[PDB]
């Protein structure tokens, strides 16, 4: 929820400058930080999808190991 | 496409703050303030959508992780049974 | 102002040219945003991430945040490689380390990553059909639930059920009599609470050692409101003298193991006297 507080600080700095070049630099810096956070969120989403694919890959391997283990039980 | 619209609204807000910095008239300042406020509202809506999508993906990973843990627990039970039967036949 | 950040990213793209063309708070902020952009571009594309982190450590709260971002962007194995890199590059280094470790411990699975959970906790410590007897099953794992909560052994009814169940289980342990050179001819971490097995565990000696040690740890804890009946204390002493005899009856080296248990429990009393 820190992006909402960053947006509130950006809106406060915009209202303060609207009523001064250092505040312009601060607005550009907060804009770039919000861009970096929005770029981060999609990478987190893609990482979650890759972990889902990895879990669904491991599940069938555990199925195959159980299928071998039953045969080992019968032979023993 | 959501990230492209995000960066496009950021370019809009950069153009508006460059307009204010070059202008530094009340009607132009009010128009720039209204368009910038529309930009801030779009950015907040996009942030809400991003956090909702991230929480959905996190829960969707967590359920599959729980199921993999349970199925691995059954595999551990069966491997303990195999190991005990093998130790018993090497005893016998 | 974007000319400055493009100048810094051209300075990065290796360490000497970056340190030369990097040449004050806003300059360091643009440097940090440049490292954020470069690490984002390299996450979009492992080892190069470690190269950039070494460069940031050569320059220098920015590497904490950047390691947090890279650990939040990579799935499983690359986080393990980065955690090996963190264990190698300590350099005595706060709150962001705790946040990274807490998010890792929340993200893991504890079935295939128990070793990695142990490594994270070491890092945090370094910083700071077949016929089945169902009755024995139910009584045994109810005793296990009593072991997991030692506070419950102070009421009347719960203590009476503990007396009955523990005496029945120790009767089974006395009456089975394993008497085992079989061991002369993957690690199971938790107990396997399965109805179907229940007899391959009673034929083992390690399982009996775990249960008798768990009894001894509970009895050493109860010796340290919260009053005890003298009859309960006599029962504790009788069962303690029986459990030491049962540990002496384990076939691999019961007497040496019992002496080890005695000395370790005495030192546990000495340790509990401090705290």
């Amino acid at each position: 929820a820190g992006d909402d507080r960053r947006i509130n600080l950006l809106v406060k700095s915009f209202i303060k400058w609207c009523n001064g070049y250092s505040q312009y630099q601060r607005m550009l810096s907060t804009l770039s930080q919000c861009e970096f956070s929005m770029g981060k969120t999609l990478l987190v989403y893609d990482m979650n999808l890759r972990e889902m694919e990895n879990y669904e890959k491991i599940y069938k391997e555990i199925e195959c190991s159980i299928a071998g283990a039953h045969e080992k039980i019968a032979e023993c | 496409r959501d990230y492209e619209l995000y960066k496009y609204t950021c370019q809009e807000l950069q153009r508006l703050m460059a307009e204010i910095q070059d202008l530094k008239v009340a009607i132009e300042i009010e128009e720039r303030r209204i368009q910038s406020c529309v930009h801030f509202m779009t950015l907040k809506k996009l942030n809400r959508l991003a956090h909702i999508r991230l929480k959905k993906g996190r829960d969707q990973t967590h359920e599959a992780k729980q199921k993999v843990d349970a199925y691995h627990l059954q595999l551990q039970n069966l491997l303990y049974e195999v190991m005990h039967l093998q130790k018993e036949i090497t005893k016998c | 102002l974007p000319e400055a950040r493009t100048r810094f990213t051209k300075s990065t793209r290796n360490i000497k040219p970056l340190l030369s063309t990097f040449s004050e708070n806003e300059k360091k902020c643009t440097l940090d945003q440049a490292f954020r952009g470069i690490l984002e571009e390299e996450i979009i594309n492992e080892n190069v991430l470690a190269i950039i982190s070494l460069a940031i450590g050569g320059v220098t709260s920015t590497p904490f945040v950047l390691l947090g971002d890279v650990l939040d962007c990579l799935p499983l194995d690359q986080c393990d490689t980065i955690f090996t890199f963190v264990e190698k590059n300590v350099a005595t280094w706060k709150n962001y380390l705790l946040r990274m470790c807490n998010d890792l411990l929340r993200r893991l699975s504890k079935s295939q990553n128990t070793v990695f959970c142990g490594r994270i906790q070491l890092f945090l410590a370094r910083l700071f059909s077949i016929p089945i007897d169902y009755n024995l099953y139910r009584k045994f794992w109810s005793l296990q639930d009593y072991f997991r909560n030692p506070v419950q052994c102070y009421e009347k009814i719960s203590w009476k059920t503990f007396l009955k169940y523990s005496e029945e289980v120790l009767a089974v342990f006395k009456s089975y009599k394993l008497d085992d050179k079989m061991e002369e001819l993957v690690y199971f971490a938790k107990f396997l609470t399965s109805e179907k097995l229940m007899d391959l565990q009673l034929s083992d000696s390690n399982f009996r050692r775990h249960i008798l040690l768990q009894y001894l740890i509970l009895f050493q804890y109860l010796k340290g409101n919260y009053v005890l009946t003298d009859e309960q204390s006599l029962w504790i002493e009788d069962t303690t003298k029986s459990v030491y005899q049962l540990l002496s009856e384990n076939p691999p080296d019961g007497e040496r193991f019992s002496k080890m248990v005695e000395h370790i429990l005495n030192t546990e009393e000495n340790w509990n006297s401090w705290k």
